[PDB]
């Protein structure tokens, strides 16, 4: 039950890498990653219309299936950065893609954010009301087993469960250095109060921010965030995972 | 089908309810996909095995 | 303890019976090692969950 090859993922990653391979063309994205490398950040920004222009099919594929396409995109980005500089790529476990530009239907407001947009990219524009404290979220925890002299890993990602014993009940000690952690903040957006009817009710949407996106927002800020609108595990609760934030 | 008048006394928040769902057998990995959930104020239905 | 005389009438093929045994939870992966099954003609006893 081990997946061997995903030709769709293979081709989609190549298409992004070709798009990122901006040397035959004006160099706008090649310069951006070069500037990103100089910036030392790990979250490139992308205009969707460039992707539409270079490949309308791929952009439609991205917006209709945000999750998998982005994973391919982040794969291509890290590979492309490693092409330009391996060690700088080795600094960071991963890289991230920030979307930008025009979205016809997917550019909505919390009033108009329907349940239909689940799993689609959406550019929600609104006003921040509530902000949670910055907290470090654990994503990948490394453990060591002195009895077996063996190292074991676990990834959480979207998935009490913190392992502490070997199957043989050997004690496990967590390699805090090797384990992966990331700051993680939650905020809430609402419709702009000027343009909202008194008859209807509030439509509060919860946003998740990670890494550099954490404190690029405060309560009472007019912002638009592009992200992947998703359900939550269990009638269900729904939240938006930010891909890029900007204070208009 | 019925048609009746009235005056509303209370309203709930705009929440999300699942129409099409899919589940996985935790051990066997057996996946029951695209299960429709009947409209109304119901819960869910888990397979026996 | 009992002691008796007699003459044997039949014998079985020699086999291997498990005394020290270990099981894994199929989904949770919870492993319960070094379980002792008492010697004799007793059956097994699996966990509830």
């Amino acid at each position: 039950t081990v997946v061997l090859d995903d030709v769709e993922l293979r081709e989609a990653q190549r298409d992004y890498l070709d798009f990122l391979d901006d040397e035959e063309d004006q160099g706008i994205y090649q310069s951006k990653v070069r500037e990103l490398i100089s910036d030392n950040q790990y979250r490139l920004i992308v205009n969707v219309n460039d992707l539409r222009r270079k490949n309308e099919k791929r952009a439609n594929r991205l917006l209709n299936n945000a999750f998998e396409e982005l994973v391919a995109f982040q794969r291509a980005l890290k590979d492309f950065v490693a092409s330009i500089d391996a060690t700088y790529a080795k600094q960071y476990e991963e890289f991230y893609v920030g979307l930008e530009g025009s979205f016809g239907s997917k550019h909505v407001s919390p009033r108009t954010l329907t349940s239909c947009f689940l799993s689609c990219v959406v550019c929600v524009e609104g006003i921040v009301t509530k902000c949670s404290l910055v907290r470090p979220k654990v994503v990948r925890s490394v453990h060591y087993c002195p009895a077996t002299k063996k190292t074991i890993e676990r990834r959480y990602s979207d998935l009490s469960v913190y392992p502490t014993k070997d199957e043989e009940n050997n004690p496990l000690e967590t390699e805090y250095g090797l384990s992966v952690y990331k700051d993680h903040q939650t905020i809430t957006i609402q419709e702009m109060p000027e343009k909202a009817p008194a008859g209807q009710l509030p439509r509060s949407v919860d946003v998740i921010l990670d890494d550099d996106l954490v404190d690029k927002a405060k309560p009472g800020d007019r912002v638009q965030v592009v992200g992947t609108y998703r359900c939550l595990p269990g009638t269900f609760r729904t939240v938006l995972i930010a891909c890029n934030v900007k204070q208009m | 089908l019925v048609k009746i008048p009235g005056i509303i006394i209370a309203a709930s928040a705009v929440r999300a309810k699942a129409t099409r769902i899919s589940i996985q057998c935790r051990s066997c990995r057996n996946t029951l996909t695209n299960i429709a959930m009947r409209p109304g104020l119901e819960g869910y239905a888990l397979p026996r095995k």
